[PDB]
Protein backbone atom coordinates (compact mmCIF):
# COMPACT_ATOMS: atom_id res chain seq x y z
CA UNK A 1 0.00 0.00 0.00
CA UNK A 2 1.27 3.45 -0.99
CA UNK A 3 1.65 6.44 1.29
CA UNK A 4 -0.95 9.22 1.00
CA UNK A 5 0.06 12.70 -0.13
CA UNK A 6 -1.97 15.92 -0.01
CA UNK A 7 -5.30 15.55 -1.93
CA UNK A 8 -7.11 17.94 -4.27
CA UNK A 9 -9.65 20.12 -2.45
CA UNK A 10 -12.35 22.75 -3.01
CA UNK B 1 -1.71 30.60 -29.94
CA UNK B 2 -5.19 31.15 -28.48
CA UNK B 3 -4.22 31.48 -24.79
CA UNK B 4 -2.10 34.59 -25.27
CA UNK B 5 -4.93 36.39 -27.11
CA UNK B 6 -7.52 35.76 -24.38
CA UNK B 7 -7.95 38.23 -21.51
CA UNK B 8 -6.82 37.03 -18.07
CA UNK B 9 -10.36 37.12 -16.68
CA UNK B 10 -11.56 34.95 -19.58
CA UNK B 11 -8.77 32.41 -18.99
CA UNK B 12 -9.73 32.13 -15.31
CA UNK B 13 -13.42 31.74 -16.19
CA UNK B 14 -12.59 29.01 -18.72
CA UNK B 15 -10.41 27.20 -16.17
CA UNK B 16 -13.43 27.11 -13.82
CA UNK B 17 -15.66 25.83 -16.65
CA UNK B 18 -13.12 23.13 -17.54
CA UNK B 19 -13.05 22.11 -13.87
CA UNK B 20 -16.84 21.71 -13.87
CA UNK B 21 -16.59 19.63 -17.07
CA UNK B 22 -13.79 17.49 -15.57
CA UNK B 23 -11.56 18.53 -18.48
CA UNK B 24 -8.31 18.81 -16.56
CA UNK B 25 -5.91 19.04 -19.52
CA UNK B 26 -7.87 22.05 -20.78
CA UNK B 27 -8.07 23.49 -17.26
CA UNK B 28 -4.27 23.29 -16.92
CA UNK B 29 -3.70 24.95 -20.30
CA UNK B 30 -6.03 27.81 -19.32
CA UNK B 31 -4.22 28.27 -15.99
CA UNK B 32 -0.81 28.24 -17.73
CA UNK B 33 -2.07 31.03 -19.97
CA UNK B 34 -3.30 32.93 -16.92
CA UNK B 35 0.08 32.56 -15.20
CA UNK B 36 1.76 33.87 -18.35
CA UNK B 37 -0.16 37.15 -17.99
CA UNK B 38 2.42 37.91 -15.30
CA UNK B 39 0.19 38.82 -12.34
CA UNK B 40 0.40 37.00 -9.01
CA UNK B 41 -2.24 34.33 -8.44
CA UNK B 42 -4.78 34.53 -5.63
CA UNK B 43 -5.43 31.60 -3.29
CA UNK B 44 -8.43 30.53 -5.39
CA UNK B 45 -6.30 30.75 -8.53
CA UNK B 46 -3.45 28.77 -6.97
CA UNK B 47 -6.00 26.09 -6.17
CA UNK B 48 -7.17 26.01 -9.80
CA UNK B 49 -3.57 25.67 -11.02
CA UNK B 50 -2.83 22.90 -8.51
CA UNK B 51 -6.03 20.89 -9.11
CA UNK B 52 -5.59 21.04 -12.88
CA UNK B 53 -1.99 19.82 -13.09
CA UNK B 54 -2.38 17.35 -10.20
CA UNK B 55 -5.25 15.67 -12.05
CA UNK B 56 -3.28 15.51 -15.31
CA UNK B 57 -0.12 14.05 -13.76
CA UNK B 58 -2.26 11.89 -11.45
CA UNK B 59 -3.72 10.09 -14.47
CA UNK B 60 -0.25 9.62 -15.97
CA UNK B 61 1.22 8.32 -12.69
CA UNK B 62 -1.63 5.79 -12.34
CA UNK B 63 -1.13 4.63 -15.93
CA UNK B 64 2.64 4.39 -15.48
CA UNK B 65 2.23 2.27 -12.34
CA UNK B 66 -0.08 -0.18 -14.13
CA UNK B 67 2.31 -0.54 -17.06
CA UNK B 68 5.42 -0.80 -14.87
CA UNK B 69 3.74 -3.60 -12.88
CA UNK B 70 2.91 -5.52 -16.07
CA UNK B 71 6.47 -4.92 -17.32
CA UNK B 72 8.00 -6.29 -14.11
CA UNK B 73 5.69 -9.33 -14.12
CA UNK B 74 6.66 -10.01 -17.73
CA UNK B 75 10.38 -9.73 -16.88
CA UNK B 76 10.05 -12.35 -14.10
CA UNK B 77 11.61 -15.46 -15.63
CA UNK B 78 9.25 -18.41 -16.09
CA UNK B 79 6.61 -15.99 -17.36
CA UNK B 80 6.39 -16.21 -21.17
CA UNK B 81 8.01 -12.74 -21.11
CA UNK B 82 6.85 -12.11 -24.66
CA UNK B 83 7.63 -8.88 -26.40
CA UNK B 84 8.95 -5.27 -26.49
CA UNK B 85 5.43 -3.77 -26.42
CA UNK B 86 4.95 -3.13 -22.70
CA UNK B 87 8.39 -1.53 -22.35
CA UNK B 88 7.78 0.70 -25.39
CA UNK B 89 4.35 1.81 -24.18
CA UNK B 90 5.54 2.37 -20.60
CA UNK B 91 8.29 4.58 -22.09
CA UNK B 92 5.72 6.54 -24.11
CA UNK B 93 3.59 7.26 -21.03
CA UNK B 94 6.74 8.05 -19.02
CA UNK B 95 7.87 10.62 -21.59
CA UNK B 96 4.47 12.33 -21.52
CA UNK B 97 4.55 12.44 -17.70
CA UNK B 98 8.03 13.95 -17.75
CA UNK B 99 6.79 16.56 -20.26
CA UNK B 100 4.02 17.70 -17.92
CA UNK B 101 6.37 17.82 -14.93
CA UNK B 102 8.83 19.87 -17.00
CA UNK B 103 6.03 22.30 -17.95
CA UNK B 104 5.01 22.82 -14.32
CA UNK B 105 8.61 23.18 -13.14
CA UNK B 106 9.17 25.68 -15.97
CA UNK B 107 6.23 27.85 -14.90
CA UNK B 108 7.39 27.74 -11.29
CA UNK B 109 10.87 28.86 -12.30
CA UNK B 110 9.90 31.38 -14.98
CA UNK B 111 6.91 33.07 -13.31
CA UNK B 112 5.71 31.91 -9.89
CA UNK B 113 8.52 31.39 -7.37
CA UNK B 114 10.54 34.57 -7.84
CA UNK B 115 7.43 36.81 -8.06
CA UNK B 116 5.61 35.75 -4.85
CA UNK B 117 5.36 38.51 -2.23
CA UNK B 118 4.18 36.64 0.86
CA UNK B 119 5.27 33.56 2.84
CA UNK B 120 2.13 31.51 2.18
CA UNK B 121 2.53 31.77 -1.59
CA UNK B 122 6.33 31.31 -1.53
CA UNK B 123 5.93 28.10 0.49
CA UNK B 124 3.09 26.88 -1.74
CA UNK B 125 5.20 27.22 -4.90
CA UNK B 126 8.33 25.68 -3.34
CA UNK B 127 6.20 22.76 -2.15
CA UNK B 128 4.89 22.41 -5.71
CA UNK B 129 8.47 22.38 -7.04
CA UNK B 130 9.28 19.60 -4.55
CA UNK B 131 6.18 17.65 -5.62
CA UNK B 132 6.91 17.73 -9.34
CA UNK B 133 10.56 16.75 -8.84
CA UNK B 134 9.22 13.91 -6.67
CA UNK B 135 6.96 12.76 -9.53
CA UNK B 136 10.00 12.82 -11.83
CA UNK B 137 11.92 10.80 -9.22
CA UNK B 138 9.22 8.10 -9.19
CA UNK B 139 10.14 7.17 -12.78
CA UNK B 140 13.83 8.16 -12.83
CA UNK B 141 16.60 5.55 -13.11
CA UNK B 142 20.37 6.08 -12.88
CA UNK B 143 22.44 9.24 -12.31
CA UNK B 144 19.75 11.72 -13.31
CA UNK B 145 17.72 10.20 -10.44
CA UNK B 146 20.21 11.38 -7.81
CA UNK B 147 20.07 14.95 -9.16
CA UNK B 148 16.25 14.92 -9.31
CA UNK B 149 16.02 13.68 -5.73
CA UNK B 150 18.43 16.41 -4.61
CA UNK B 151 16.30 19.03 -6.38
CA UNK B 152 13.15 17.77 -4.64
CA UNK B 153 14.84 17.75 -1.23
CA UNK B 154 16.24 21.28 -1.71
CA UNK B 155 12.83 22.71 -2.66
CA UNK B 156 11.02 20.99 0.21
CA UNK B 157 13.71 22.01 2.71
CA UNK B 158 13.58 25.68 1.67
CA UNK B 159 9.79 25.58 1.98
CA UNK B 160 10.07 23.94 5.42
CA UNK B 161 12.52 26.58 6.64
CA UNK B 162 10.23 29.45 5.59
CA UNK B 163 7.08 27.77 6.92
CA UNK B 164 8.60 27.23 10.38
CA UNK B 165 9.65 30.89 10.63
CA UNK B 166 6.59 32.48 9.11
CA UNK B 167 3.49 30.30 9.47
CA UNK B 168 1.54 28.66 12.35
CA UNK B 169 1.96 24.86 12.74
CA UNK B 170 -1.67 24.19 11.81
CA UNK B 171 -1.61 26.30 8.63
CA UNK B 172 -2.91 24.07 5.76
CA UNK B 173 0.00 24.90 3.42
CA UNK B 174 2.57 24.18 6.16
CA UNK B 175 0.74 20.90 6.85
CA UNK B 176 0.43 19.82 3.22
CA UNK B 177 4.13 20.56 2.74
CA UNK B 178 5.17 18.51 5.77
CA UNK B 179 2.91 15.62 4.71
CA UNK B 180 4.41 15.57 1.22
CA UNK B 181 8.00 15.91 2.48
CA UNK B 182 7.37 12.95 4.81
CA UNK B 183 6.12 10.97 1.78
CA UNK B 184 9.30 11.97 -0.09
CA UNK B 185 11.38 10.62 2.81
CA UNK B 186 9.50 7.33 2.91
CA UNK B 187 8.87 6.55 -0.76
CA UNK B 188 11.77 8.29 -2.55
CA UNK B 189 14.69 8.91 -0.20
CA UNK B 190 14.72 5.53 1.58
CA UNK B 191 14.47 7.35 4.91
CA UNK B 192 11.60 5.78 6.94
CA UNK B 193 13.03 7.07 10.24
CA UNK B 194 12.93 10.68 9.04
CA UNK B 195 9.50 10.17 7.44
CA UNK B 196 8.02 8.92 10.71
CA UNK B 197 9.80 11.47 12.89
CA UNK B 198 8.67 14.37 10.69
CA UNK B 199 5.09 13.11 10.45
CA UNK B 200 4.84 12.54 14.21
CA UNK B 201 6.34 15.93 15.10
CA UNK B 202 4.13 17.68 12.51
CA UNK B 203 0.99 15.98 13.84
CA UNK B 204 1.71 16.73 17.49
CA UNK B 205 2.69 20.38 16.95
CA UNK B 206 -0.36 20.96 14.73
CA UNK B 207 -2.73 19.44 17.29
CA UNK B 208 -1.14 21.54 20.06
CA UNK B 209 -2.06 24.72 18.17
CA UNK B 210 -5.32 23.62 16.53
CA UNK B 211 -7.37 25.78 18.92
CA UNK B 212 -5.84 28.88 17.26
CA UNK B 213 -6.63 27.90 13.65
CA UNK B 214 -9.19 29.96 11.72
CA UNK B 215 -12.46 28.21 10.92
CA UNK B 216 -11.98 28.66 7.17
CA UNK B 217 -8.91 26.35 7.34
CA UNK B 218 -10.28 23.77 9.77
CA UNK B 219 -11.56 21.25 7.22
CA UNK B 220 -8.36 21.25 5.16
CA UNK B 221 -5.97 21.11 8.13
CA UNK B 222 -7.89 18.27 9.82
CA UNK B 223 -7.81 16.31 6.54
CA UNK B 224 -4.01 16.57 6.36
CA UNK B 225 -3.69 15.62 10.02
CA UNK B 226 -5.77 12.48 9.34
CA UNK B 227 -3.44 11.57 6.46
CA UNK B 228 -0.40 12.06 8.74
CA UNK B 229 -2.07 9.67 11.20
CA UNK B 230 -2.94 7.15 8.47
CA UNK B 231 0.61 7.19 7.07
CA UNK B 232 2.06 6.78 10.57
CA UNK B 233 -0.16 3.70 11.07
CA UNK B 234 0.96 2.30 7.70
CA UNK B 235 4.65 2.98 8.39
CA UNK B 236 4.82 1.51 11.90
CA UNK C 1 2.41 7.89 -35.08
CA UNK C 2 3.93 5.72 -37.82
CA UNK C 3 1.43 2.91 -37.21
CA UNK C 4 1.41 1.73 -40.84
CA UNK C 5 4.69 -0.14 -40.35
CA UNK C 6 3.80 -1.61 -36.96
CA UNK C 7 2.96 -5.28 -36.48
CA UNK C 8 -0.80 -5.71 -36.25
CA UNK C 9 -0.34 -8.03 -33.26
CA UNK C 10 1.70 -5.33 -31.49
CA UNK C 11 -1.02 -2.73 -32.06
CA UNK C 12 -3.62 -5.09 -30.56
CA UNK C 13 -1.38 -5.84 -27.58
CA UNK C 14 -0.84 -2.12 -26.98
CA UNK C 15 -4.59 -1.51 -27.19
CA UNK C 16 -5.06 -4.07 -24.38
CA UNK C 17 -2.32 -2.43 -22.31
CA UNK C 18 -3.90 1.00 -22.83
CA UNK C 19 -7.24 -0.42 -21.69
CA UNK C 20 -5.64 -1.74 -18.48
CA UNK C 21 -4.05 1.69 -17.90
CA UNK C 22 -7.38 3.45 -18.58
CA UNK C 23 -5.70 5.34 -21.43
CA UNK C 24 -8.64 5.36 -23.82
CA UNK C 25 -7.37 7.94 -26.33
CA UNK C 26 -4.23 5.81 -26.79
CA UNK C 27 -6.34 2.64 -26.94
CA UNK C 28 -8.45 4.13 -29.74
CA UNK C 29 -5.39 5.25 -31.70
CA UNK C 30 -3.92 1.73 -31.46
CA UNK C 31 -7.19 0.17 -32.67
CA UNK C 32 -7.41 2.67 -35.56
CA UNK C 33 -3.91 1.59 -36.57
CA UNK C 34 -4.97 -2.07 -36.33
CA UNK C 35 -8.02 -1.45 -38.51
CA UNK C 36 -5.77 0.28 -41.06
CA UNK C 37 -3.71 -2.92 -41.42
CA UNK C 38 -6.66 -3.95 -43.61
CA UNK C 39 -7.69 -7.31 -42.09
CA UNK C 40 -11.12 -8.09 -40.66
CA UNK C 41 -11.54 -7.72 -36.89
CA UNK C 42 -12.38 -10.56 -34.53
CA UNK C 43 -15.02 -10.33 -31.80
CA UNK C 44 -12.46 -9.42 -29.17
CA UNK C 45 -11.03 -6.80 -31.52
CA UNK C 46 -14.45 -5.29 -32.25
CA UNK C 47 -14.92 -5.01 -28.50
CA UNK C 48 -11.57 -3.23 -28.09
CA UNK C 49 -12.45 -0.78 -30.89
CA UNK C 50 -15.89 -0.12 -29.39
CA UNK C 51 -14.74 0.29 -25.77
CA UNK C 52 -11.94 2.66 -26.77
CA UNK C 53 -13.96 5.08 -28.89
CA UNK C 54 -17.05 4.85 -26.64
CA UNK C 55 -14.91 5.93 -23.66
CA UNK C 56 -13.38 8.84 -25.59
CA UNK C 57 -16.67 10.16 -26.98
CA UNK C 58 -18.40 9.34 -23.68
CA UNK C 59 -16.11 11.78 -21.85
CA UNK C 60 -16.67 14.42 -24.53
CA UNK C 61 -20.47 13.99 -24.44
CA UNK C 62 -20.52 14.31 -20.65
CA UNK C 63 -18.37 17.47 -20.84
CA UNK C 64 -20.51 18.95 -23.61
CA UNK C 65 -23.70 18.36 -21.61
CA UNK C 66 -22.25 20.13 -18.56
CA UNK C 67 -21.16 23.11 -20.64
CA UNK C 68 -24.41 23.30 -22.64
CA UNK C 69 -26.37 23.37 -19.38
CA UNK C 70 -24.22 26.20 -17.98
CA UNK C 71 -24.51 28.06 -21.31
CA UNK C 72 -28.29 27.85 -21.34
CA UNK C 73 -28.61 28.80 -17.66
CA UNK C 74 -26.38 31.81 -18.25
CA UNK C 75 -28.37 32.91 -21.32
CA UNK C 76 -31.71 32.48 -19.48
CA UNK C 77 -30.55 34.75 -16.67
CA UNK C 78 -29.65 37.17 -19.46
CA UNK C 79 -27.08 39.29 -17.61
CA UNK C 80 -25.54 41.97 -19.84
CA UNK C 81 -22.07 40.58 -19.04
CA UNK C 82 -22.07 36.77 -18.97
CA UNK C 83 -22.08 34.03 -21.62
CA UNK C 84 -19.34 34.40 -24.33
CA UNK C 85 -16.69 32.33 -22.56
CA UNK C 86 -18.92 29.33 -21.93
CA UNK C 87 -20.23 29.48 -25.51
CA UNK C 88 -16.67 29.46 -26.91
CA UNK C 89 -15.54 26.62 -24.65
CA UNK C 90 -18.67 24.56 -25.39
CA UNK C 91 -17.86 25.08 -29.11
CA UNK C 92 -14.27 23.91 -28.55
CA UNK C 93 -15.41 20.67 -26.87
CA UNK C 94 -18.09 20.22 -29.53
CA UNK C 95 -15.51 20.49 -32.33
CA UNK C 96 -13.33 17.85 -30.67
CA UNK C 97 -16.33 15.53 -30.24
CA UNK C 98 -17.29 15.98 -33.90
CA UNK C 99 -13.69 15.15 -34.88
CA UNK C 100 -13.75 11.83 -33.01
CA UNK C 101 -17.15 10.92 -34.48
CA UNK C 102 -15.86 11.77 -37.97
CA UNK C 103 -12.81 9.53 -37.38
CA UNK C 104 -15.00 6.58 -36.37
CA UNK C 105 -17.42 7.09 -39.25
CA UNK C 106 -14.44 7.34 -41.61
CA UNK C 107 -13.03 3.99 -40.45
CA UNK C 108 -16.44 2.36 -40.79
CA UNK C 109 -16.78 3.65 -44.35
CA UNK C 110 -13.19 3.18 -45.49
CA UNK C 111 -12.41 -0.22 -43.94
CA UNK C 112 -15.01 -1.99 -41.80
CA UNK C 113 -18.53 -2.05 -43.28
CA UNK C 114 -17.70 -3.05 -46.86
CA UNK C 115 -15.14 -5.71 -45.83
CA UNK C 116 -17.19 -7.64 -43.20
CA UNK C 117 -17.81 -11.27 -44.22
CA UNK C 118 -20.69 -12.24 -41.95
CA UNK C 119 -24.07 -10.82 -40.95
CA UNK C 120 -23.18 -10.51 -37.27
CA UNK C 121 -20.21 -8.25 -37.95
CA UNK C 122 -22.01 -6.26 -40.68
CA UNK C 123 -24.85 -5.52 -38.22
CA UNK C 124 -22.35 -4.56 -35.50
CA UNK C 125 -20.69 -1.99 -37.78
CA UNK C 126 -23.97 -0.56 -39.11
CA UNK C 127 -25.14 -0.17 -35.52
CA UNK C 128 -21.89 1.66 -34.76
CA UNK C 129 -22.48 3.98 -37.75
CA UNK C 130 -25.96 4.73 -36.39
CA UNK C 131 -24.53 5.43 -32.93
CA UNK C 132 -21.84 7.88 -34.09
CA UNK C 133 -24.31 9.75 -36.31
CA UNK C 134 -26.57 9.85 -33.24
CA UNK C 135 -23.77 11.42 -31.19
CA UNK C 136 -23.28 14.00 -33.97
CA UNK C 137 -27.05 14.63 -33.88
CA UNK C 138 -26.94 15.38 -30.14
CA UNK C 139 -24.88 18.51 -30.85
CA UNK C 140 -26.14 19.39 -34.34
CA UNK C 141 -28.34 22.42 -35.04
CA UNK C 142 -30.56 23.53 -37.94
CA UNK C 143 -30.49 21.92 -41.40
CA UNK C 144 -27.28 19.96 -40.82
CA UNK C 145 -29.18 18.23 -38.01
CA UNK C 146 -31.88 16.89 -40.32
CA UNK C 147 -29.26 15.29 -42.60
CA UNK C 148 -27.37 13.75 -39.67
CA UNK C 149 -30.60 12.33 -38.24
CA UNK C 150 -31.46 10.80 -41.63
CA UNK C 151 -28.00 9.23 -41.81
CA UNK C 152 -28.42 7.69 -38.35
CA UNK C 153 -31.90 6.35 -39.19
CA UNK C 154 -30.71 4.84 -42.49
CA UNK C 155 -27.81 3.01 -40.81
CA UNK C 156 -29.98 1.70 -37.96
CA UNK C 157 -32.75 0.62 -40.34
CA UNK C 158 -30.32 -1.34 -42.56
CA UNK C 159 -28.88 -3.00 -39.46
CA UNK C 160 -32.37 -3.86 -38.20
CA UNK C 161 -33.37 -5.39 -41.54
CA UNK C 162 -30.33 -7.67 -41.63
CA UNK C 163 -30.57 -8.61 -37.95
CA UNK C 164 -34.19 -9.73 -38.26
CA UNK C 165 -33.37 -11.96 -41.25
CA UNK C 166 -30.07 -13.34 -40.00
CA UNK C 167 -29.81 -13.37 -36.21
CA UNK C 168 -31.85 -14.76 -33.27
CA UNK C 169 -33.86 -12.23 -31.20
CA UNK C 170 -31.64 -12.86 -28.16
CA UNK C 171 -28.35 -12.21 -29.97
CA UNK C 172 -26.44 -9.49 -28.00
CA UNK C 173 -25.67 -7.45 -31.13
CA UNK C 174 -29.30 -7.57 -32.31
CA UNK C 175 -30.41 -6.55 -28.81
CA UNK C 176 -27.88 -3.72 -28.43
CA UNK C 177 -28.92 -2.43 -31.86
CA UNK C 178 -32.63 -2.45 -30.99
CA UNK C 179 -31.95 -0.73 -27.66
CA UNK C 180 -29.93 2.03 -29.33
CA UNK C 181 -32.43 2.52 -32.19
CA UNK C 182 -35.19 2.88 -29.60
CA UNK C 183 -33.08 5.55 -27.85
CA UNK C 184 -32.64 7.30 -31.22
CA UNK C 185 -36.41 7.34 -31.66
CA UNK C 186 -37.04 8.77 -28.20
CA UNK C 187 -34.19 11.23 -27.69
CA UNK C 188 -33.30 12.31 -31.24
CA UNK C 189 -36.23 11.77 -33.60
CA UNK C 190 -38.94 12.94 -31.16
CA UNK C 191 -40.84 9.71 -31.83
CA UNK C 192 -41.83 8.31 -28.40
CA UNK C 193 -44.46 5.96 -29.86
CA UNK C 194 -41.93 4.22 -32.10
CA UNK C 195 -39.38 4.12 -29.28
CA UNK C 196 -41.84 2.41 -26.93
CA UNK C 197 -43.18 0.04 -29.58
CA UNK C 198 -39.70 -1.10 -30.62
CA UNK C 199 -38.49 -1.49 -27.03
CA UNK C 200 -41.60 -3.46 -26.03
CA UNK C 201 -41.44 -5.78 -29.07
CA UNK C 202 -37.69 -6.33 -28.60
CA UNK C 203 -38.10 -7.13 -24.90
CA UNK C 204 -41.02 -9.51 -25.41
CA UNK C 205 -39.46 -11.43 -28.31
CA UNK C 206 -36.17 -11.79 -26.42
CA UNK C 207 -37.98 -13.05 -23.31
CA UNK C 208 -39.95 -15.55 -25.44
CA UNK C 209 -36.69 -17.13 -26.65
CA UNK C 210 -34.65 -16.69 -23.44
CA UNK C 211 -34.72 -20.45 -22.78
CA UNK C 212 -32.56 -20.96 -25.90
CA UNK C 213 -29.80 -18.49 -24.94
CA UNK C 214 -26.28 -19.92 -24.62
CA UNK C 215 -24.70 -19.24 -21.23
CA UNK C 216 -21.81 -17.51 -23.04
CA UNK C 217 -24.03 -14.56 -24.03
CA UNK C 218 -26.66 -14.85 -21.28
CA UNK C 219 -25.13 -12.08 -19.14
CA UNK C 220 -24.90 -9.56 -21.98
CA UNK C 221 -28.35 -10.24 -23.44
CA UNK C 222 -30.13 -10.10 -20.07
CA UNK C 223 -28.37 -6.79 -19.29
CA UNK C 224 -29.74 -5.25 -22.50
CA UNK C 225 -33.20 -6.62 -21.69
CA UNK C 226 -32.99 -4.88 -18.29
CA UNK C 227 -32.09 -1.57 -19.98
CA UNK C 228 -35.06 -1.98 -22.34
CA UNK C 229 -37.24 -2.48 -19.24
CA UNK C 230 -35.68 0.54 -17.48
CA UNK C 231 -36.26 2.76 -20.53
CA UNK C 232 -39.84 1.53 -20.86
CA UNK C 233 -40.45 2.47 -17.20
CA UNK C 234 -38.90 5.90 -17.78
CA UNK C 235 -40.90 6.51 -20.98
CA UNK C 236 -44.31 5.47 -19.60
CA UNK D 1 -32.62 11.88 -16.70
CA UNK D 2 -31.69 10.41 -20.07
CA UNK D 3 -32.48 7.08 -21.72
CA UNK D 4 -29.96 4.25 -21.34
CA UNK D 5 -28.07 2.99 -24.37
CA UNK D 6 -25.95 -0.16 -24.61
CA UNK D 7 -22.96 -0.10 -22.18
CA UNK D 8 -19.31 -1.14 -22.50
CA UNK D 9 -18.57 -4.77 -21.62
CA UNK D 10 -15.40 -6.83 -21.25
C1 LIG E 1 -4.35 30.29 -0.01
C2 LIG E 1 -3.80 29.29 -1.04
O1 LIG E 1 -2.65 29.49 -1.45
N1 LIG E 1 -4.56 28.26 -1.45
C3 LIG E 1 -4.14 27.27 -2.45
C4 LIG E 1 -3.37 26.03 -1.99
C5 LIG E 1 -3.88 24.79 -2.71
C6 LIG E 1 -3.45 23.46 -2.09
N2 LIG E 1 -2.42 23.63 -1.06
S1 LIG E 1 -1.71 22.24 -0.53
O2 LIG E 1 -1.29 21.52 -1.69
O3 LIG E 1 -0.74 22.63 0.46
C7 LIG E 1 -2.99 21.37 0.29
C8 LIG E 1 -3.25 21.59 1.63
C9 LIG E 1 -4.31 20.95 2.25
C10 LIG E 1 -5.11 20.10 1.51
BR1 LIG E 1 -6.60 19.23 2.31
C11 LIG E 1 -4.87 19.89 0.17
C12 LIG E 1 -3.81 20.54 -0.44
C13 LIG E 1 -2.87 24.53 0.02
C14 LIG E 1 -3.21 25.93 -0.48
C1 LIG F 1 -18.57 -11.12 -31.41
C2 LIG F 1 -18.54 -9.59 -31.46
O1 LIG F 1 -18.62 -9.04 -32.56
N1 LIG F 1 -18.39 -8.92 -30.31
C3 LIG F 1 -18.18 -7.47 -30.23
C4 LIG F 1 -19.41 -6.57 -30.05
C5 LIG F 1 -19.09 -5.41 -29.12
C6 LIG F 1 -20.31 -4.78 -28.46
N2 LIG F 1 -21.56 -5.13 -29.18
S1 LIG F 1 -22.85 -4.19 -28.86
O2 LIG F 1 -22.39 -2.84 -28.96
O3 LIG F 1 -23.93 -4.62 -29.70
C7 LIG F 1 -23.29 -4.56 -27.19
C8 LIG F 1 -24.18 -5.58 -26.92
C9 LIG F 1 -24.47 -5.93 -25.62
C10 LIG F 1 -23.88 -5.23 -24.58
BR1 LIG F 1 -24.27 -5.70 -22.78
C11 LIG F 1 -22.99 -4.21 -24.83
C12 LIG F 1 -22.69 -3.88 -26.14
C13 LIG F 1 -21.81 -6.59 -29.17
C14 LIG F 1 -20.68 -7.37 -29.81
CL1 LIG G 1 4.08 2.83 -27.76
CL1 LIG H 1 -12.08 28.03 -25.55
MG1 LIG I 1 -4.58 40.76 -22.06
MG1 LIG J 1 5.89 -19.70 -21.63
MG1 LIG K 1 12.56 6.86 -20.06
MG1 LIG L 1 4.99 -8.86 -40.03
MG1 LIG M 1 -27.06 40.14 -13.04
MG1 LIG N 1 -20.19 23.96 -33.71
MG1 LIG O 1 -27.16 -16.30 -39.06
Amino acid sequence: DRSSSAPNVH
Amino acid sequence: GAMGSMERASLIQKAKLAEQAERYEDMAAFMKGAVEKGEELSCEERNLLSVAYKNVVGGQRAAWRVLSSIEQKSNEEGSEEKGPEVREYREKVETELQGVCDTVLGLLDSHLIKEAGDAESRVFYLKMKGDYYRYLAEVATGDDKKRIIDSARSAYQEAMDISKKEMPPTNPIRLGLALNFSVFHYEIANSPEEAISLAKTTFDEAMADLHTLSEDSYKDSTLIMQLLRDNLTLWT
